[PDB]
RNA sequence: AUAUCGGUAGGGGAGCAUUCCAGCGACGUAGAAGGGAAAAGGGCGACUUUUUCUGGAGUUUCUGGAAAAGCAAA
RNA sequence: UGACCGAUGGAGUGAGGGCAUGGGUGCUAAGGUCCAUGUCCGAGAGGAGAAGAAUCCGGACCACCGGCUAAGGUCCCGAAA
RNA sequence: ACCGUGAGGGAAAGGUGAAAAGAACCUCGAACAGAGGAGUGCAAUAGACCCUGAACCCGUCUGCCUACAAGCGGUAGGAGCGCCAGGUGUGACUGCGUGCCUUUUGCAUAAUGAACCUACGAGUUACUGUUUGUGGCAAGGUUAAUUGUU
C-alpha cells in the first residue's frame, strides 16, 4: 500500500452514533430518551448511592 | 411503458349498443319491476357494461295504472318529506303519487334503486312511463321485451 | 388463429407475431426458444377446441427478444400517523419480452 | 463569443417588435390593472379617446404610454400610421418596489402603510 | 470547518415539488402543504393497488353473468358447471370472449350445458 | 434447503449526502460552480448520472482522515 | 422449537383500557371502582356489521387486470340464487 | 443611527465593468417621469437599487376543462380534445378516501400548534472510570515531566 490507498484492519474503526437526526435512523424525535420525568431532562445525572 | 398486453376494454360513447324497449305492468309489483327496470337502464343484462359509461336501454313502461301494491301499502306506507322551514315535515302516500300521476310514482321508486350519482341521475332520463297502451315513440322502433323472462 | 395459453402462471390470448411481454424467465439468452404447451382454448377461425386437461397437441413456441425488461418505478410508502413510523422503498417488476413464431 | 452570438439573436429579435415601456410609477397596480383590462384590444384612436375621457387616474399616464407606443411603431415601420390600422394587441401590469411607512394608531400600537408602484407594458400591431 | 448543505437542501424539495404539479390551490406549489398531500396520495396508491384487482374481478364477473343470462343460465350455476367439468379459463379470459367473442363464449356455454 | 420478514418506547446492523485535509488521478473561456427544463438509473433508499438553455470562473473521481455533518411544527 | 438458564454492554416502562369468567364494593346501578385468570387495543393494517380502539373473521416483505376460502351473504343501490 | 431623565441598551447596511469607455445625438412626452433607438462595451436582459438572480407572492399569452353541481381536494380506473411518434398537456364520467404534529386508556376531534416562503435553530468537547471491536509486545507491559541532535 502507500499513501493513495491506505486501510485499516477489518472492524478496527466503525462510526459514531448521532441522535435526533430524523425517523429512519431510528434515534430521532425522543432520541432514545423515552417520554418524560427527570431522566429525560437536560442536565440530568445520576446521584451515586442515591 | 406498457407491460401488461392483455386488457380489458371499456366501452366509451361511440361503442355502447343502447337499444329502446317496451315494458308491461299488467299486474306485476311496483318494487319487482322497478327492480329489473333499474338493472335494464344501468345496463346490468350487457355483456360489455361498463360502470362508468351510460350504456343500458331506453325503457318504455306502458299500462302503468295496472301495478299492484300488495298488503296495505297503498295507503299505509308514509313517504315523509321537508320543506326546510321549523315545523315543515310532510307525509305522503304512494296513493298520492298515483293521484298526481303514475310516472312520477316510477320515477320516485326507480330513483333509489339507481346510482346515486352524476351518472345516475342523467340515467333516470331513459325511463318513460305511460299510464295507458297508446305512446308515441315512431322512429326509433322499440322491441317488445318480456319481463317475466328477466 | 388465436389460442388461450398460460405462460408464467397467467393465461393469454396469443396469435401469430404478437411481442408479448411475461413474468421473468431466468437463463435465457437472446433469440432462444421457448416452449409452453399448456393451451386452455383453440380458436381456429371459426372452429373453437376447449381443453378440461388442456387442448392435447397444442403448443406454442416463442423466441426471447430481450431476457431482463423491468416495468415502471413503484413507491412503496408505509406510515402510521402520529406514531413516527415512515419508510419509502422502490420497486421494480421484471419481465421478459418474447415474440410467438408458431401457433400449432 | 457565447453571450455576443445570445445578443446579437435577440437585437434582432427586437426589430419586429412594437412596444413602450412604464416603469415605477407610483400608484397602485391593482387599479391600473382595472384601465389596462378595459383598454385591452381595443383600435387605437378609440382606445385614446376612452383613455382621455375616462373617469380613472391611471388613464392620464396610460395615454401618454399608448401614444410613445404608437411613435415607437412609426419609427420602426418609418411611415404614419393610417386612421384606424393599429390596435392594442399585448398590454400587462406588474407590481414594483414598494415604499413602507409607519401611521400610528391608539394606546401607542404603530402600523405599517404600503405606497406601492407599478410597471405598465404596451405592444401595438396591425388588425392582422 | 463549517458545513452547510444549502444546494442538496434545496434539491430534495425541488425534486418532491416536481411530483406535486397539478393539485389544486397551495398543495401543488406550497412547500409544507404540498409535501404533506404528497405523502397521503402514497397511503392511498398503497390501498388502490390492493383494492384494484378487486374491483377488476368484480367487473370480469359482472361482464360473464350477462352473457350468461343471455346464454340462458346464471353466473353462479355456469361457474358450478364449468368446475364440475374441470376446465381452468379465469374469469378475466371468460368476460373478454364475452365482450368480444361471443362465439367462443357460447362455445364453451355449449360445452358444459349438458 | 427450510423457515422467517405488522410494529410505539427502546436495542442492534449496514449505508447516502455536506464542508475541509493527505495521497493518487482528472476536468475548465472549444465554457467551472450556481439557476431553469428534460431524460435515465439504484437489492431498496438516503441519492447518482446524461442532454440542453442561462451563467461567465472555478470544479471534481477513488482510498483514507476530521467535523460548525441533514428541519415541518419549539 | 429453538430460545430456557449463567455472566456481561445498552435500555425503555413503573397514568393503562375494553371484553369474558370468579369475586368484593355500590343499589346483583354506572362507558363506576378494587383484585384474580385469559384475551385483545395499547404497539395492529385487511373483511362483515350503514357509519364504532379493543364484538365476529383474520396477523400486512414487495409486485400481479390469476385461483381457493373465513365471518357474513346471493331483488336493486352492492359481488353472488 | 435609534431608545431612555439617567445609569444603560443597541441595530441595519459589501460585489457595474478589464477599463467610466457611466450612454453625444434622434423620437414620444410639460418634463428623461419613463421608454424606444443610436453609440460604448465580450456582454446594457452588465445602465447606476447595476455579478449570479431561487422560493413565497403577482401578471400576460397559448392548449384542454368548467354555469344541475355537495365534504382533507388526493388516489386507482377511464372517453374525448390538443401537441411533439411513442411520448406529453388536459380531463367528461366511475370506485375508494374525516390533513399533519404533539399528548394520551383513547383524538376527524369542538384537546395543543403553525399565515406562507427563503435563511437561522437544539446530545458537543475536555478529563477520569468501565465494557467491547482491532492491534503491539508478552512474564512482563508501558513511560510522565523533561533532555539531546535536527
Ligand atoms: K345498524
Ligand atoms: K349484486
Ligand atoms: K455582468
Ligand atoms: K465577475
Ligand atoms: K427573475
Ligand atoms: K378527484
Ligand atoms: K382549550
Ligand atoms: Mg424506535
Ligand atoms: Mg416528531
Ligand atoms: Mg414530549
Ligand atoms: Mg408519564
Ligand atoms: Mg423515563
Ligand atoms: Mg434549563
Ligand atoms: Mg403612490
Ligand atoms: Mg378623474
Ligand atoms: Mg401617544
Ligand atoms: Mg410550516
Ligand atoms: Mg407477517
Ligand atoms: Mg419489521
Ligand atoms: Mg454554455
Ligand atoms: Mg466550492
Ligand atoms: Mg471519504
Ligand atoms: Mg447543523
Ligand atoms: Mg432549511
Ligand atoms: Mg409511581
Ligand atoms: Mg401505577
Ligand atoms: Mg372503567
Ligand atoms: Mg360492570
Ligand atoms: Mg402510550
Ligand atoms: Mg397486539
Ligand atoms: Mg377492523
Ligand atoms: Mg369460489
Ligand atoms: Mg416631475
Ligand atoms: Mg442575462
Ligand atoms: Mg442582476
Ligand atoms: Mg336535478
Ligand atoms: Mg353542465
Ligand atoms: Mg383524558
Ligand atoms: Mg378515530
Ligand atoms: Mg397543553
Ligand atoms: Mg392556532
Ligand atoms: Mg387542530
Ligand atoms: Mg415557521
Ligand atoms: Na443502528
Amino acid at each position: 500500500m502507500n499513501l493513495s490507498s491506505l486501510k485499516p484492519a477489518e472492524g478496527a474503526v466503525k462510526s459514531r452514533k448521532r441522535i435526533g437526526r430524523g425517523p429512519g435512523s431510528g434515534l430521532g424525535g425522543t432520541s432514545t430518551r423515552g417520554h418524560k420525568g427527570a431522566k429525560s431532562r437536560s442536565g440530568y445525572s445520576k446521584k451515586i448511592g442515591f | 411503458m406498457d407491460t401488461l398486453s392483455f386488457k380489458t376494454i371499456s366501452a366509451n360513447k361511440a361503442t355502447v349498443t343502447k337499444e329502446w324497449v317496451i315494458v308491461d305492468a299488467e299486474g306485476q309489483t311496483l318494487g319487482r319491476m322497478c327492480a329489473k327496470v333499474a338493472k335494464l337502464l344501468r345496463g346490468k343484462y350487457k355483456p360489455n357494461f361498463t360502470p362508468h359509461v351510460d350504456c343500458g336501454d331506453n325503457v318504455i313502461v306502458i299500462n302503468a295504472d295496472k301495478i299492484v301494491l300488495s298488503g296495505n301499502k297503498w295507503d299505509g306506507r308514509i313517504y315523509l318529506r321537508h320543506t326546510g322551514y321549523p315545523g315543515g315535515q310532510r307525509q305522503f302516500t304512494p296513493r298520492d303519487f298515483m293521484n298526481k300521476g303514475p310516472e312520477y310514482l316510477f320515477r320516485k321508486v326507480v330513483k333509489g334503486m339507481l346510482p346515486k350519482n352524476r351518472l345516475g341521475a342523467k340515467i333516470i332520463g331513459n325511463l318513460y312511463v305511460y299510464a295507458g297502451t297508446e305512446h308515441k315513440h315512431e322512429a326509433q322502433q322499440p322491441r317488445q321485451l318480456d319481463i317475466n323472462s328477466l | 388463429m388465436y389460442v388461450i395459453v398460460d405462460i408464467q402462471g397467467q393465461q393469454m390470448k396469443v396469435e401469430q407475431g404478437r411481442r408479448l411481454f411475461v413474468h421473468h424467465i431466468k437463463d435465457v439468452e437472446s433469440g432462444a426458444s421457448v416452449e409452453f404447451d399448456k393451451v386452455l382454448l383453440v380458436d381456429n377461425n371459426g372452429a373453437i377446441t376447449v381443453g378440461s386437461p388442456l387442448v392435447e397437441g397444442a403448443k406454442v413456441v416463442c423466441e426471447v427478444l430481450t431476457p431482463l425488461v423491468k416495468g415502471d418505478k413503484v413507491l412503496i410508502f408505509h406510515k402510521k400517523r402520529r406514531k413516527g413510523y415512515r419508510k419509502l422503498n422502490g420497486h421494480r417488476q421484471q419481465f421478459t419480452e418474447i415474440l410467438v413464431k408458431e401457433v400449432v | 463569443a457565447r453571450k455576443h452570438n445570445s445578443a446579437e439573436a435577440r437585437k434582432e429579435a427586437l426589430k419586429q417588435m412594437y412596444f413602450a415601456k412604464l416603469r415605477n410609477v407610483p400608484t397602485s397596480p391593482r387599479k391600473m390593472r382595472l384601465v389596462a383590462d378595459m383598454i385591452r384590444g381595443m383600435e387605437v384612436n378609440r382606445a385614446l379617446g376612452v383613455l382621455k375621457f375616462s373617469n380613472k387616474e391611471a388613464s392620464a399616464r396610460v395615454e401618454k404610454l399608448l401614444r410613445s407606443a404608437v411613435a415607437n411603431w412609426e419609427e420602426k415601420n418609418e411611415r404614419k400610421a393610417e386612421e384606424g390600422e393599429l390596435f392594442v394587441s399585448r398590454i400587462c401590469v406588474d407590481g414594483a418596489s414598494t415604499l413602507k411607512r409607519l401611521r400610528p394608531a391608539p394606546q401607542g400600537r404603530g402600523y405599517r402603510i404600503r405606497k406601492r408602484s407599478n410597471h405598465v407594458t404596451i405592444y401595438v400591431d396591425t388588425l392582422n | 470547518p463549517r458545513s452547510v448543505n444549502h444546494v442538496a437542501s434545496r434539491a430534495k424539495r425541488k425534486r418532491i415539488l416536481k411530483l406535486t404539479r397539478g393539485y389544486f390551490g397551495a398543495r401543488k406549489n406550497v412547500w409544507t402543504v404540498a409535501k404533506n398531500t404528497w405523502e397521503k396520495g402514497l397511503t392511498y396508491a398503497y390501498r388502490d393497488r390492493k383494492s384494484k384487482k378487486r374491483n377488476f374481478r368484480a367487473l370480469w364477473i359482472q361482464r360473464i353473468n350477462a352473457a350468461a343470462r343471455l346464454e340462458g343460465m346464471s353466473y353462479s350455476r355456469l361457474m358450478g358447471a364449468l368446475h364440475a367439468n374441470g376446465i381452468e379459463i379465469n374469469r378475466k379470459v371468460l368476460a373478454d370472449l364475452a365482450m368480444n367473442h361471443p362465439e367462443a363464449f357460447r362455445a364453451i356455454v355449449a360445452k358444459v350445458k349438458n
